[PDB]
Protein backbone atom coordinates (compact mmCIF):
# COMPACT_ATOMS: atom_id res chain seq x y z
CA UNK A 1 0.00 0.00 0.00
CA UNK A 2 1.55 3.57 -1.26
CA UNK A 3 0.23 6.82 -1.63
CA UNK A 4 0.90 10.78 -2.68
CA UNK A 5 0.47 13.81 -1.31
CA UNK A 6 0.06 17.14 -3.08
CA UNK A 7 0.15 20.03 -1.05
CA UNK A 8 -1.20 23.67 -2.61
CA UNK A 9 -2.83 26.92 -0.84
CA UNK A 10 -6.52 27.01 -0.72
CA UNK A 11 -6.36 29.83 -3.22
CA UNK A 12 -4.38 30.80 -5.90
CA UNK A 13 -3.32 34.90 -6.10
CA UNK A 14 -2.31 35.77 -9.81
CA UNK A 15 1.31 37.04 -10.70
CA UNK A 16 2.19 35.35 -6.85
CA UNK A 17 4.93 32.73 -6.54
CA UNK A 18 3.18 29.84 -5.19
CA UNK A 19 5.09 27.03 -3.48
CA UNK A 20 3.46 23.56 -4.65
CA UNK A 21 5.06 20.79 -1.89
CA UNK A 22 4.75 17.03 -3.36
CA UNK A 23 5.17 14.29 -1.17
CA UNK A 24 5.43 10.65 -2.08
CA UNK A 25 5.33 7.48 0.36
CA UNK A 26 5.75 4.23 0.27
CA UNK A 27 7.49 3.80 -3.29
CA UNK A 28 11.24 2.40 -4.18
CA UNK A 29 13.78 3.45 -6.41
CA UNK A 30 13.09 7.05 -7.94
CA UNK A 31 10.52 8.59 -10.45
CA UNK A 32 9.74 12.03 -11.68
CA UNK A 33 6.74 14.17 -11.13
CA UNK A 34 5.36 17.27 -13.39
CA UNK A 35 2.71 19.94 -11.78
CA UNK A 36 1.10 22.01 -13.76
CA UNK A 37 -1.54 24.37 -13.91
CA UNK A 38 -4.52 24.37 -16.31
CA UNK A 39 -7.64 26.44 -17.20
CA UNK A 40 -10.78 25.23 -15.88
CA UNK A 41 -13.26 24.33 -18.02
CA UNK A 42 -10.59 22.82 -20.56
CA UNK A 43 -6.55 22.03 -20.10
CA UNK A 44 -5.54 23.44 -23.56
CA UNK A 45 -3.90 26.94 -21.39
CA UNK A 46 -1.17 25.89 -18.97
CA UNK A 47 0.01 28.63 -17.43
CA UNK A 48 2.98 27.10 -16.04
CA UNK A 49 4.56 23.85 -15.46
CA UNK A 50 7.15 22.06 -12.81
CA UNK A 51 9.58 19.05 -13.07
CA UNK A 52 10.49 17.20 -9.70
CA UNK A 53 12.55 14.58 -9.79
CA UNK A 54 12.30 12.31 -6.33
CA UNK A 55 14.55 9.42 -5.47
CA UNK A 56 15.97 8.39 -1.96
CA UNK A 57 18.51 10.80 -2.12
CA UNK A 58 15.38 13.76 -2.00
CA UNK A 59 13.79 11.16 0.22
CA UNK A 60 10.87 11.39 -1.38
CA UNK A 61 9.42 15.10 -0.77
CA UNK A 62 9.99 17.52 -3.75
CA UNK A 63 9.02 21.43 -4.30
CA UNK A 64 8.01 23.11 -7.24
CA UNK A 65 7.08 27.20 -7.12
CA UNK A 66 4.27 27.55 -9.85
CA UNK A 67 3.35 30.87 -11.34
CA UNK A 68 0.10 32.44 -13.13
CA UNK A 69 1.44 34.79 -15.42
CA UNK A 70 -1.08 38.09 -15.53
CA UNK A 71 -1.31 38.40 -19.24
CA UNK A 72 -2.14 35.34 -20.31
CA UNK A 73 -5.41 35.03 -18.73
CA UNK A 74 -8.09 36.38 -21.15
CA UNK A 75 -8.23 39.77 -22.34
CA UNK A 76 -11.85 40.47 -22.08
CA UNK A 77 -12.75 42.23 -18.26
CA UNK A 78 -14.52 39.36 -17.34
CA UNK A 79 -12.87 37.16 -14.57
CA UNK A 80 -11.37 33.70 -14.59
CA UNK A 81 -13.02 32.19 -11.21
CA UNK A 82 -11.68 28.31 -11.41
CA UNK A 83 -7.91 27.14 -12.02
CA UNK A 84 -7.50 23.60 -12.64
CA UNK A 85 -4.30 22.09 -10.64
CA UNK A 86 -2.49 18.51 -12.23
CA UNK A 87 -0.35 16.36 -11.09
CA UNK A 88 1.10 13.72 -13.84
CA UNK A 89 3.80 11.20 -13.01
CA UNK A 90 4.66 7.73 -14.16
CA UNK A 91 3.09 5.68 -11.54
CA UNK A 92 -0.80 7.88 -11.52
CA UNK A 93 -2.27 10.92 -12.26
CA UNK A 94 -4.75 13.61 -10.26
CA UNK A 95 -6.25 16.91 -10.74
CA UNK A 96 -7.99 19.77 -8.62
CA UNK A 97 -10.34 22.14 -9.46
CA UNK A 98 -9.61 25.56 -7.25
CA UNK A 99 -10.22 29.14 -7.27
CA UNK A 100 -8.17 32.17 -7.62
CA UNK A 101 -8.40 35.74 -7.17
CA UNK A 102 -6.94 39.05 -8.31
CA UNK A 103 -6.08 40.51 -4.94
CA UNK A 104 -2.33 40.22 -5.07
CA UNK A 105 -0.02 42.96 -3.12
CA UNK A 106 -0.76 45.61 -0.35
CA UNK A 107 -1.46 49.35 -0.74
CA UNK A 108 -0.81 51.18 2.50
CA UNK A 109 -1.49 55.11 2.07
CA UNK A 110 0.49 57.25 4.11
CA UNK A 111 -0.62 60.71 4.86
CA UNK A 112 1.33 63.53 7.34
CA UNK A 113 -1.55 63.87 9.31
CA UNK A 114 -5.52 62.84 9.57
CA UNK A 115 -7.04 66.43 9.73
CA UNK A 116 -6.71 69.36 7.50
CA UNK A 117 -7.52 72.91 7.20
CA UNK A 118 -8.56 75.03 4.17
CA UNK A 119 -5.69 76.43 1.63
CA UNK A 120 -3.56 73.31 3.33
CA UNK A 121 -1.35 70.71 1.05
CA UNK A 122 -1.89 67.43 1.76
CA UNK A 123 1.13 65.03 1.30
CA UNK A 124 0.82 61.80 0.53
CA UNK A 125 3.00 58.51 -0.55
CA UNK A 126 1.76 55.02 -0.96
CA UNK A 127 3.57 51.55 -0.19
CA UNK A 128 3.04 48.62 -2.29
CA UNK A 129 3.84 45.85 -2.13
CA UNK A 130 3.55 41.86 -3.68
CA UNK A 131 2.30 38.59 -2.17
CA UNK A 132 6.45 38.24 -0.88
CA UNK A 133 6.34 41.78 1.21
CA UNK A 134 8.21 42.68 -1.50
CA UNK A 135 8.62 46.24 -3.38
CA UNK A 136 6.77 45.14 -6.47
CA UNK A 137 7.52 47.86 -8.79
CA UNK A 138 4.02 48.59 -10.60
CA UNK A 139 2.43 52.01 -11.73
CA UNK A 140 -0.43 52.59 -9.05
CA UNK A 141 -3.57 55.30 -9.76
CA UNK A 142 -5.20 56.36 -6.90
CA UNK A 143 -8.21 58.71 -6.64
CA UNK A 144 -9.56 61.28 -4.14
CA UNK A 145 -13.25 61.07 -3.10
CA UNK A 146 -14.92 64.02 -1.43
CA UNK A 147 -17.88 63.89 1.16
CA UNK A 148 -20.13 64.02 -0.56
CA UNK A 149 -18.81 61.03 -2.78
CA UNK A 150 -18.01 62.64 -6.25
CA UNK A 151 -14.38 61.53 -7.94
CA UNK A 152 -13.01 64.97 -8.06
CA UNK A 153 -9.23 64.04 -8.93
CA UNK A 154 -7.10 61.31 -10.51
CA UNK A 155 -3.74 60.78 -10.39
CA UNK A 156 -1.51 57.89 -11.53
CA UNK A 157 2.80 57.52 -11.00
CA UNK A 158 4.93 54.97 -11.87
CA UNK A 159 7.23 52.86 -9.00
CA UNK A 160 10.72 53.37 -9.20
CA UNK A 161 11.17 51.67 -6.09
CA UNK A 162 7.95 50.94 -3.90
CA UNK A 163 8.00 53.80 -1.62
CA UNK A 164 5.55 56.42 -3.99
CA UNK A 165 5.25 60.08 -3.63
CA UNK A 166 2.03 61.28 -5.71
CA UNK A 167 1.47 64.98 -6.28
CA UNK A 168 0.76 67.06 -3.37
CA UNK A 169 -3.33 67.93 -3.32
CA UNK A 170 -4.20 71.38 -2.76
CA UNK A 171 -6.78 72.12 0.01
CA UNK A 172 -9.56 75.02 -1.56
CA UNK A 173 -10.07 78.54 -0.35
CA UNK A 174 -13.87 77.30 0.48
CA UNK A 175 -13.64 73.79 0.71
CA UNK A 176 -16.60 71.25 1.51
CA UNK A 177 -15.60 70.19 5.10
CA UNK A 178 -16.17 66.37 6.08
CA UNK A 179 -14.76 63.10 5.83
CA UNK A 180 -12.44 62.66 2.58
CA UNK A 181 -11.35 59.31 0.95
CA UNK A 182 -8.07 58.15 -1.10
CA UNK A 183 -8.71 54.81 -2.87
CA UNK A 184 -5.73 53.35 -3.98
CA UNK A 185 -5.22 50.54 -7.24
CA UNK A 186 -2.93 49.00 -9.55
CA UNK A 187 -3.22 50.53 -12.83
CA UNK A 188 -4.27 47.62 -15.55
CA UNK A 189 -4.73 43.66 -14.60
CA UNK A 190 -4.71 44.16 -10.60
CA UNK A 191 -7.63 44.10 -8.44
CA UNK A 192 -5.40 44.74 -5.21
CA UNK A 193 -7.41 47.67 -3.28
CA UNK A 194 -5.76 50.23 -0.53
CA UNK A 195 -7.29 52.60 1.26
CA UNK A 196 -7.37 55.36 3.63
CA UNK A 197 -9.20 58.58 5.13
CA UNK A 198 -8.82 62.56 6.15
CA UNK A 199 -10.89 64.96 7.52
CA UNK A 200 -11.01 68.38 6.48
CA UNK A 201 -12.70 71.03 9.04
CA UNK A 202 -12.95 75.18 9.24
CA UNK A 203 -10.50 76.85 11.36
CA UNK A 204 -12.23 78.67 13.83
CA UNK A 205 -9.96 81.15 16.44
CA UNK A 206 -10.94 79.99 19.65
CA UNK A 207 -11.93 82.87 22.41
CA UNK A 208 -10.27 80.82 25.08
CA UNK A 209 -9.83 76.89 25.04
CA UNK A 210 -11.12 74.14 27.50
CA UNK A 211 -9.91 71.05 28.07
CA UNK A 212 -12.27 68.07 29.97
CA UNK A 213 -10.06 65.62 32.31
CA UNK A 214 -12.32 62.35 33.49
CA UNK A 215 -11.03 60.14 36.59
CA UNK A 216 -10.69 57.34 34.30
CA UNK A 217 -11.48 56.59 30.88
CA UNK A 218 -13.53 53.33 31.72
CA UNK A 219 -16.65 53.85 34.38
CA UNK A 220 -16.10 50.56 36.28
CA UNK A 221 -18.25 49.38 39.32
CA UNK A 222 -16.12 51.13 42.22
CA UNK A 223 -17.08 54.84 40.74
CA UNK A 224 -20.81 53.92 39.17
CA UNK A 225 -21.59 55.80 42.33
CA UNK A 226 -19.45 58.76 41.37
CA UNK A 227 -17.25 60.26 39.65
CA UNK A 228 -15.20 63.01 39.90
CA UNK B 1 -21.39 11.38 24.48
CA UNK B 2 -21.81 9.76 21.59
CA UNK B 3 -24.57 7.89 23.22
CA UNK B 4 -25.61 11.59 24.05
CA UNK B 5 -24.93 11.56 27.84
CA UNK B 6 -23.77 14.17 29.85
CA UNK B 7 -20.94 13.89 32.33
CA UNK B 8 -19.72 16.85 35.15
CA UNK B 9 -16.29 17.19 35.66
CA UNK B 10 -14.98 18.05 38.81
CA UNK B 11 -14.14 21.91 38.83
CA UNK B 12 -10.55 23.13 38.46
CA UNK B 13 -9.14 26.14 39.69
CA UNK B 14 -5.21 27.29 38.71
CA UNK B 15 -4.25 30.96 38.43
CA UNK B 16 -2.35 32.82 36.07
CA UNK B 17 1.56 33.34 35.79
CA UNK B 18 3.35 36.54 36.83
CA UNK B 19 5.24 36.12 33.63
CA UNK B 20 2.87 35.00 30.67
CA UNK B 21 -0.25 35.92 31.70
CA UNK B 22 -2.01 32.71 31.16
CA UNK B 23 -3.13 30.54 33.65
CA UNK B 24 -2.21 26.66 32.61
CA UNK B 25 -5.56 23.79 32.37
CA UNK B 26 -4.85 20.70 31.52
CA UNK B 27 -8.37 18.06 31.71
CA UNK B 28 -8.27 14.43 31.29
CA UNK B 29 -11.40 13.47 29.11
CA UNK B 30 -12.99 9.78 28.93
CA UNK B 31 -12.07 8.16 26.00
CA UNK B 32 -15.22 8.14 24.39
CA UNK B 33 -15.84 12.04 24.65
CA UNK B 34 -17.51 13.70 21.99
CA UNK B 35 -18.31 17.56 23.11
CA UNK B 36 -16.82 19.68 25.90
CA UNK B 37 -18.49 22.87 26.92
CA UNK B 38 -16.31 25.11 29.44
CA UNK B 39 -16.87 28.37 31.65
CA UNK B 40 -14.08 30.11 32.47
CA UNK B 41 -14.80 32.73 35.20
CA UNK B 42 -12.65 34.68 37.78
CA UNK B 43 -12.65 34.02 41.40
CA UNK B 44 -10.79 37.35 42.00
CA UNK B 45 -10.59 38.07 46.18
CA UNK B 46 -12.00 41.73 46.09
CA UNK B 47 -14.53 41.59 43.66
CA UNK B 48 -17.50 40.50 44.31
CA UNK B 49 -19.71 37.28 42.37
CA UNK B 50 -21.68 40.03 39.73
CA UNK B 51 -18.12 42.01 38.41
CA UNK B 52 -16.39 38.85 38.44
CA UNK B 53 -15.28 37.76 34.83
CA UNK B 54 -16.60 35.01 32.82
CA UNK B 55 -16.30 33.01 29.28
CA UNK B 56 -17.90 30.19 27.57
CA UNK B 57 -16.20 27.49 25.03
CA UNK B 58 -17.07 24.58 23.20
CA UNK B 59 -15.09 21.95 21.76
CA UNK B 60 -15.57 19.22 19.37
CA UNK B 61 -13.62 16.04 18.73
CA UNK B 62 -11.60 15.08 15.47
CA UNK B 63 -13.24 12.66 13.47
CA UNK B 64 -11.08 9.46 11.88
CA UNK B 65 -12.12 6.47 10.07
CA UNK B 66 -9.60 4.38 11.91
CA UNK B 67 -9.45 5.65 15.60
CA UNK B 68 -6.36 7.38 14.47
CA UNK B 69 -5.23 10.81 16.09
CA UNK B 70 -3.00 13.46 16.93
CA UNK B 71 -1.77 15.97 18.91
CA UNK B 72 1.04 18.33 18.81
CA UNK B 73 2.75 20.66 21.02
CA UNK B 74 5.58 23.13 21.68
CA UNK B 75 6.96 23.22 24.94
CA UNK B 76 7.63 26.27 26.51
CA UNK B 77 6.47 28.93 29.18
CA UNK B 78 6.39 32.83 28.61
CA UNK B 79 6.48 32.00 24.88
CA UNK B 80 8.75 33.64 22.92
CA UNK B 81 10.20 32.21 19.71
CA UNK B 82 13.45 34.15 19.23
CA UNK B 83 14.79 33.96 15.45
CA UNK B 84 17.53 31.29 14.93
CA UNK B 85 16.92 29.43 17.79
CA UNK B 86 15.60 25.85 17.90
CA UNK B 87 12.13 25.50 18.51
CA UNK B 88 11.49 21.44 20.12
CA UNK B 89 8.13 20.14 19.03
CA UNK B 90 6.67 17.10 21.05
CA UNK B 91 4.35 14.65 19.11
CA UNK B 92 2.25 12.66 20.85
CA UNK B 93 0.53 10.85 18.22
CA UNK B 94 -0.92 8.04 20.31
CA UNK B 95 -3.91 6.69 20.47
CA UNK B 96 -4.71 4.68 17.02
CA UNK B 97 -4.92 1.05 17.90
CA UNK B 98 -3.11 0.22 14.00
CA UNK B 99 -0.11 2.58 15.20
CA UNK B 100 2.92 1.38 14.07
CA UNK B 101 4.20 4.05 11.95
CA UNK B 102 6.85 3.86 9.00
CA UNK B 103 7.34 8.24 9.18
CA UNK B 104 6.28 11.65 10.42
CA UNK B 105 5.67 14.40 7.80
CA UNK B 106 5.97 18.04 8.15
CA UNK B 107 4.93 21.32 6.24
CA UNK B 108 5.58 24.94 7.47
CA UNK B 109 4.25 27.79 6.40
CA UNK B 110 3.68 31.83 6.86
CA UNK B 111 2.20 34.84 4.83
CA UNK B 112 0.23 32.60 3.01
CA UNK B 113 2.99 30.61 1.54
CA UNK B 114 4.59 26.99 2.31
CA UNK B 115 8.42 27.48 2.91
CA UNK B 116 9.44 24.67 4.61
CA UNK B 117 8.76 20.53 4.34
CA UNK B 118 10.11 17.24 5.77
CA UNK B 119 10.48 13.79 6.84
CA UNK B 120 11.39 12.28 10.32
CA UNK B 121 11.73 8.43 11.46
CA UNK B 122 9.42 7.38 13.66
CA UNK B 123 10.84 4.69 16.62
CA UNK B 124 8.51 1.63 16.76
CA UNK B 125 9.13 1.85 20.92
CA UNK B 126 8.42 5.20 22.51
CA UNK B 127 5.34 6.83 21.96
CA UNK B 128 6.04 10.63 21.98
CA UNK B 129 8.74 12.09 19.58
CA UNK B 130 10.99 15.32 20.11
CA UNK B 131 11.60 17.41 16.45
CA UNK B 132 14.51 19.91 16.47
CA UNK B 133 12.92 22.61 13.92
CA UNK B 134 15.18 25.91 13.24
CA UNK B 135 12.95 28.94 13.20
CA UNK B 136 13.87 31.12 9.96
CA UNK B 137 13.45 34.38 8.47
CA UNK B 138 10.62 33.21 6.23
CA UNK B 139 8.80 33.01 9.60
CA UNK B 140 9.10 36.60 10.91
CA UNK B 141 6.10 37.95 11.27
CA UNK B 142 3.89 34.08 12.57
CA UNK B 143 3.80 30.80 11.04
CA UNK B 144 1.62 27.48 11.26
CA UNK B 145 2.49 24.07 11.66
CA UNK B 146 1.17 21.31 10.23
CA UNK B 147 1.88 17.50 11.23
CA UNK B 148 0.67 14.69 9.60
CA UNK B 149 1.35 10.46 9.24
CA UNK B 150 -0.50 7.62 7.52
CA UNK B 151 -1.51 4.87 8.85
CA UNK B 152 -2.84 1.45 6.38
CA UNK B 153 -6.31 -0.14 7.32
CA UNK B 154 -7.97 -2.92 5.86
CA UNK B 155 -10.11 -0.73 4.35
CA UNK B 156 -8.38 2.40 3.04
CA UNK B 157 -5.25 4.18 3.66
CA UNK B 158 -5.90 7.21 6.19
CA UNK B 159 -4.08 10.58 7.34
CA UNK B 160 -3.80 11.74 10.77
CA UNK B 161 -3.11 15.99 11.07
CA UNK B 162 -2.44 18.45 13.37
CA UNK B 163 -1.75 21.90 13.82
CA UNK B 164 -0.17 24.64 15.94
CA UNK B 165 -0.18 28.34 15.33
CA UNK B 166 3.17 30.12 15.91
CA UNK B 167 3.20 34.18 17.35
CA UNK B 168 6.79 34.95 16.57
CA UNK B 169 8.94 38.40 17.29
CA UNK B 170 8.47 40.82 14.80
CA UNK B 171 11.89 41.27 13.58
CA UNK B 172 12.68 43.69 10.52
CA UNK B 173 14.93 42.55 7.19
CA UNK B 174 17.23 45.36 7.79
CA UNK B 175 15.82 46.38 10.87
CA UNK B 176 15.70 50.35 10.31
CA UNK B 177 16.47 52.38 12.97
CA UNK B 178 16.46 56.74 13.61
CA UNK B 179 17.83 59.06 16.67
CA UNK B 180 18.80 62.63 17.48
CA UNK B 181 22.13 63.03 18.22
CA UNK B 182 20.67 65.34 21.77
CA UNK B 183 19.10 62.46 22.76
CA UNK B 184 18.00 64.25 25.77
CA UNK B 185 14.28 64.32 26.07
CA UNK B 186 14.18 68.75 25.85
CA UNK B 187 14.55 70.76 23.18
CA UNK B 188 14.88 74.21 22.41
CA UNK B 189 13.20 76.23 19.28
CA UNK B 190 15.72 76.63 16.24
CA UNK B 191 18.22 74.28 17.49
CA UNK B 192 20.40 72.56 15.49
CA UNK B 193 19.52 68.61 15.65
CA UNK B 194 21.75 65.79 13.77
CA UNK B 195 19.33 63.18 12.57
CA UNK B 196 20.80 59.71 12.49
CA UNK B 197 19.89 56.83 10.67
CA UNK B 198 21.32 53.16 10.76
CA UNK B 199 20.07 49.65 8.99
CA UNK B 200 21.46 46.56 8.56
CA UNK B 201 21.17 46.39 4.86
CA UNK B 202 21.42 49.22 2.05
CA UNK B 203 17.77 50.33 2.57
CA UNK B 204 15.26 53.11 1.47
CA UNK B 205 13.40 55.27 4.49
CA UNK B 206 10.66 57.55 4.42
CA UNK B 207 10.23 60.12 7.67
CA UNK B 208 7.11 61.78 9.01
CA UNK B 209 7.04 64.48 11.34
CA UNK B 210 3.88 65.25 12.69
CA UNK B 211 3.02 67.19 15.77
CA UNK B 212 1.82 64.84 18.85
CA UNK B 213 -1.38 66.61 19.38
CA UNK B 214 -2.74 66.45 15.83
CA UNK B 215 -4.01 62.71 16.52
CA UNK B 216 -5.81 64.95 19.25
CA UNK B 217 -7.05 62.37 21.87
CA UNK B 218 -4.41 60.20 23.62
CA UNK B 219 -6.80 56.93 23.14
CA UNK B 220 -7.31 54.99 20.01
CA UNK B 221 -4.55 57.07 18.07
CA UNK B 222 -3.70 55.16 14.64
CA UNK B 223 -1.66 55.89 12.34
CA UNK B 224 -0.39 53.27 8.87
CA UNK B 225 2.38 52.50 11.71
CA UNK B 226 -0.23 51.40 14.07
CA UNK B 227 -2.57 49.42 10.97
CA UNK B 228 0.24 48.01 9.15
CA UNK B 229 0.97 44.97 11.49
CA UNK B 230 -2.68 43.70 11.19
CA UNK B 231 -3.57 44.88 7.89
CA UNK B 232 -0.67 43.37 6.93
CA UNK B 233 -1.03 39.68 8.11
CA UNK B 234 -4.22 39.41 5.93
CA UNK B 235 -1.74 37.17 3.60
CA UNK B 236 -2.47 34.66 6.14
CA UNK B 237 -4.89 32.29 4.84
CA UNK B 238 -5.37 30.31 7.56
CA UNK B 239 -7.44 31.41 10.74
CA UNK B 240 -7.98 29.94 14.23
CA UNK B 241 -5.93 28.63 16.91
CA UNK B 242 -5.28 25.18 14.51
CA UNK B 243 -6.97 21.76 14.91
CA UNK B 244 -9.52 20.71 12.57
CA UNK B 245 -12.70 18.75 12.57
CA UNK B 246 -11.11 15.66 10.31
CA UNK B 247 -7.99 15.60 8.45
CA UNK B 248 -9.16 17.79 5.62
CA UNK B 249 -10.71 20.56 7.80
CA UNK B 250 -7.23 20.41 9.86
CA UNK B 251 -5.48 21.43 6.34
CA UNK B 252 -8.15 23.97 5.92
CA UNK B 253 -7.44 25.43 8.86
CA UNK B 254 -4.22 26.05 7.71
CA UNK B 255 -5.47 27.31 4.43
CA UNK B 256 -4.27 24.35 2.24
CA UNK B 257 -5.79 21.89 0.01
CA UNK B 258 -4.28 18.56 -1.05
CA UNK B 259 -4.51 15.93 -4.12
CA UNK B 260 -3.89 12.25 -2.50
CA UNK B 261 -6.20 8.89 -2.66
CA UNK B 262 -6.77 8.56 1.19
CA UNK B 263 -8.35 11.41 2.03
CA UNK B 264 -11.05 13.31 0.07
CA UNK B 265 -10.68 17.31 1.08
CA UNK B 266 -13.86 19.03 0.69
CA UNK B 267 -12.53 22.52 -0.88
CA UNK B 268 -16.11 23.05 -3.28
CA UNK B 269 -18.20 23.83 -0.63
CA UNK B 270 -15.59 25.91 0.88
CA UNK B 271 -15.24 29.85 0.52
CA UNK B 272 -15.53 31.19 4.01
CA UNK B 273 -15.01 34.24 6.64
CA UNK B 274 -13.64 33.50 9.77
CA UNK B 275 -11.99 35.44 12.92
CA UNK B 276 -39.69 77.42 30.87
CA UNK B 277 -38.54 76.28 27.49
CA UNK B 278 -41.05 73.51 27.61
CA UNK B 279 -43.51 76.13 25.87
CA UNK B 280 -40.81 76.05 22.95
CA UNK B 281 -40.09 72.83 22.11
CA UNK B 282 -43.77 71.58 21.89
CA UNK B 283 -43.76 73.39 18.55
CA UNK B 284 -40.25 72.64 17.63
CA UNK B 285 -39.72 69.29 18.70
CA UNK B 286 -43.24 68.49 17.70
CA UNK B 287 -43.42 69.90 13.91
CA UNK B 288 -40.62 67.58 13.23
CA UNK B 289 -39.99 69.02 9.52
CA UNK B 290 -36.19 69.28 8.93
CA UNK B 291 -36.95 72.33 7.26
CA UNK B 292 -39.01 74.04 10.05
CA UNK B 293 -37.10 73.01 13.05
CA UNK B 294 -34.20 75.28 12.13
CA UNK B 295 -36.99 78.32 11.44
CA UNK B 296 -37.92 77.62 14.95
CA UNK B 297 -34.49 77.58 16.25
CA UNK B 298 -33.52 80.75 14.74
CA UNK B 299 -37.16 82.29 14.87
CA UNK B 300 -36.81 82.06 18.50
CA UNK B 301 -32.98 83.77 18.19
CA UNK B 302 -33.16 87.26 20.29
CA UNK B 303 -33.82 90.49 18.09
CA UNK B 304 -33.54 93.37 20.07
CA UNK B 305 -33.81 95.93 17.22
CA UNK B 306 -36.81 94.66 14.74
CA UNK B 307 -40.20 92.97 14.84
CA UNK B 308 -40.75 88.87 14.64
CA UNK B 309 -42.65 89.64 11.60
CA UNK B 310 -40.15 92.14 10.13
CA UNK B 311 -37.49 89.38 10.54
CA UNK B 312 -40.29 87.21 8.62
CA UNK B 313 -40.37 89.21 5.86
CA UNK B 314 -36.78 87.77 4.86
CA UNK B 315 -37.54 84.46 4.71
CA UNK B 316 -38.16 83.06 0.95
CA UNK B 317 -38.69 79.21 1.86
CA UNK B 318 -42.32 79.51 1.91
CA UNK B 319 -45.45 79.98 4.46
CA UNK B 320 -44.45 75.94 5.63
CA UNK B 321 -41.44 77.97 7.52
CA UNK B 322 -43.74 81.02 8.07
CA UNK B 323 -45.91 79.71 10.44
CA UNK B 324 -43.38 77.96 12.57
CA UNK B 325 -40.99 80.53 12.64
CA UNK B 326 -43.32 83.56 13.65
CA UNK B 327 -44.98 81.22 16.71
CA UNK B 328 -41.14 80.54 17.62
CA UNK B 329 -40.25 83.86 17.86
CA UNK B 330 -43.26 85.14 20.01
CA UNK B 331 -43.07 82.41 22.38
CA UNK B 332 -39.11 83.61 22.58
CA UNK B 333 -40.35 86.98 23.16
CA UNK B 334 -42.39 86.27 25.66
CA UNK B 335 -40.85 84.01 28.00
CA UNK B 336 -37.84 86.13 28.48
CA UNK B 337 -39.85 89.03 30.30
Amino acid sequence: EQTYVISAPKIFRVGASENIVIQVYGYTEAFDATISIKSYPDKKFSYSSGHVHLSSENKFQNSAILTIQPKQLPGGQNPVSYVYLEVVSKHFSKSKRMPITYDNGFLFIHTDKPVYTPDQSVKVRVYSLNDDLKPAKRETVLTFIDPEGSEVDMVEEIDHIGIISFPDFKIPSNPRYGMWTIKAKYKEDFSTTGTAYFEVKEYVLPHFSVSIEPEYNFIGYKNFKNFE
Amino acid sequence: DVNQETSDLDPSKSVTRVDDGVASFVLNLPSGVTVLEFNVKTDAPDLPEENQAREGYRAIAYSSLSQSYLYIDWTDNHKALLVGEHLNIIVTPKSPYIDKITHYNYLILSKGKIIHFGTREKFSDASYQSINIPVTQNMVPSSRLLVYYIVTGEQTAELVSDSVWLNIEEKCGNQLQVHLSPDADAYSPGQTVSLNMATGMDSWVALAAVDSAVYGVQRGAKKPLERVFQFLEKSDLGCGAGGGLNNANVFHLAGLTFLTNANADDSQENDEPCKLQKKIEEIAAKYKHSVVKKCCYDGACVNNDETCEQRAARISLGPRCIKAFTECCVVASQLRA
